[PDB]
């Protein structure tokens, strides 16, 4: 989920956008 | 865009900024 990808690890702008509606 | 670990409230603010009018879902136990 988002925590694992973007907080534990680092996310690109594109990966963060996967959590938009 | 920043290349850093984004956690807690900072992560939520990043989604509010990136997603704009679309909105977003924050589901931490996923
Ligand atoms: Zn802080």
């Amino acid at each position: 989920g988002i925590v694992e990808q973007c907080c534990t690890s680092i996310c690109s702008l594109y990966q963060l956008e996967n959590y938009c509606n | 865009f920043v290349n850093q670990h984004l956690c807690g409230s900072h992560l939520v603010e990043a989604l509010y900024l990136v997603c704009g009018e679309r909105g977003f879902f924050y589901t931490p136990k996923t």
